[PDB]
């Protein structure tokens, strides 16, 4: 088999940078490498074949190289869409071999969250559970810290958060955080808070609701 | 237009074979060879072999030579992989792609366990909450307790794709996921537009259609 050595694993770098990757091939492959891209949905598309051959289609600021068993792709001016991992496919002998790949992360700068706080549903309490949905969207950087308080006082244990890739348009992240009760142990209280805390804030920035009866 | 469709996401158990596909729409055997790719985190994309439409020829990368078995119909114009004695290591994606790997499916999630499938429940995630936000506001669906992933989202049957964000599932004590997908929308329109969530959850057959409106108070 032959070996396709793919550096860096990862590389992040700012908006408009010149990026390049590279992939060795242990044996002679004789320019027979193409270079795809998967997307965060998990959409694969062969950006170039034959080392430095751009798909119909491909952008411009695309490019491949080769020296020796040194391939490289190169992204003039990275952009918010070229978020991906990128593979290279070497189709010279079988078995066909890929690269490693290189995670690209994009550098940007600071954004505040927009929080939203939901209430259960009611359908959802006749379950007998209740969801908590606190919402920070389109933040940078990654780092936030969500704090759920119930009549103000500090929940833990019963929470859950998750926080997506990078936006494939403005490279920012968002986070979801959701705090399940029992439909008995949420009716037991008045006021249900989140507070989130983000570099993008000068202080923290608290969402909440008073479960009235409607 | 062209390209090529996988068959659904599906839980198998341990020891079992199962059958994978890959139907090309647009294009047929005539462009010849169709790949067959593994994918798990943190592992990136193996070959796994190709076959020759057009006359039943097999390549297969030496690991998989006694595990993957793949064939080919050109009349329906399908591809099938076919995976024996299932363990673990064969939960993954697979992908299907065509020659020059330019065409590539969607990708199918083989999830490989002892366990029951279990449908999600479906919950909205109602705009304006208690009261309206300043100018925008954000809604949603709670896909919650399912197992396994993953699970597709869709807003207004594929109409809305703007400001969507659909979080990583987590996987809560009892062993099923839970998952969520937000919309920020404009607050002055809530009362003229129609905000529905498509849910789809293809290891159980669970297809859920959730209208996610403000509700009264
Ligand atoms: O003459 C031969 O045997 C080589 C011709 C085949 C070129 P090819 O179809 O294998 O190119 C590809 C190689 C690998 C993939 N892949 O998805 O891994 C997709 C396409």
């Amino acid at each position: 088999d032959i070996q396709m050595t793919q550096s860096p694993s990862s590389l992040s770098a700012s908006l408009g940078e010149r990026v390049s990757l590279t992939c060795r091939a242990s044996q002679e492959i004789s320019g027979y490498l193409s270079w795809l891209q998967q997307k965060p949905d998990g959409t694969i598309k062969r950006l170039i074949y034959a080392a430095s051959t751009l798909d119909s289609g491909v952008p411009k600021r695309f490019s491949g190289s080769r020296s020796g068993s040194d391939y490289s792709l190169t992204i003039s001016s990275l952009e918010s869409e070229d978020f991906a991992d990128y593979y290279c496919l070497q189709y010279a002998s079988y078995p066909r071999t890929f690269g490693g790949g290189t995670k690209v992360e994009i550098k940007r700068t600071v954004a505040a969250p927009s929080v939203f706080i939901f209430p259960p549903s009611d359908e959802q309490l006749k379950s007998g559970t209740a969801s908590v949905v606190c919402l920070l969207n389109n933040f940078y950087p990654r780092e936030a810290k969500v704090q759920w308080k119930v009549d103000n006082a500090l929940q833990s244990g019963n929470s859950q958060e998750s926080v997506t890739e990078q936006d494939s348009k403005d490279s920012t992240y968002s986070l979801s955080s959701t705090l399940t009760l029992s439909k008995a142990d949420y009716e037991k209280h008045k006021v249900y808070a989140c507070e989130v805390t983000h570099q993008g804030l000068s202080s923290p920035v608290t969402k909440s609701f008073n479960r009235g009866e409607c | 237009q062209v390209q090529l469709q996988q068959s659904g996401a599906e839980l198998v158990k341990p020891g079992a074979s199962v059958k994978l596909s890959c139907t090309a729409s647009g294009f047929n055997i005539k462009d010849t060879y169709m790949h067959w790719v593994k994918q798990r985190p943190e592992q990136g994309l193996e070959w796994i072999g190709r076959i020759d439409p057009a006359n039943g020829n097999t390549k297969y990368d030496p690991k998989f030579q006694g595990k993957a078995t793949i064939t080919a119909d050109t009349s329906s114009n399908t591809a099938y992989l076919q995976l024996s004695s299932l363990t673990s290591e064969d939960t993954a994606v697979y992908y299907c792609a065509s020659y020059y790997g330019i065409y590539w499916g969607q990708g199918t999630t083989l999830t490989v366990s002892s366990a029951s499938t279990k449908g999600p429940s479906v919950f909205p995630l109602a705009p304006s909450s208690k009261s309206t936000s300043g100018g925008t506001a954000a809604l949603g669906c709670l896909v919650k307790d399912y197992f396994p992933e993953p699970v597709t989202v869709s807003w207004n049957s594929g109409a809305l794709t703007s400001g969507v964000h659909t979080f990583p599932a987590v996987l809560q004590s009892s062993g099923l996921y839970s998952l969520s997908s937000v919309v920020t929308v404009p607050s002055s329109s809530l009362g003229t537009q129609t905000y529905i969530c498509n849910v789809n959850h293809k290891p159980s057959n669970t297809k859920v259609d959730k209208k996610v409106e403000p509700k009264s108070c």
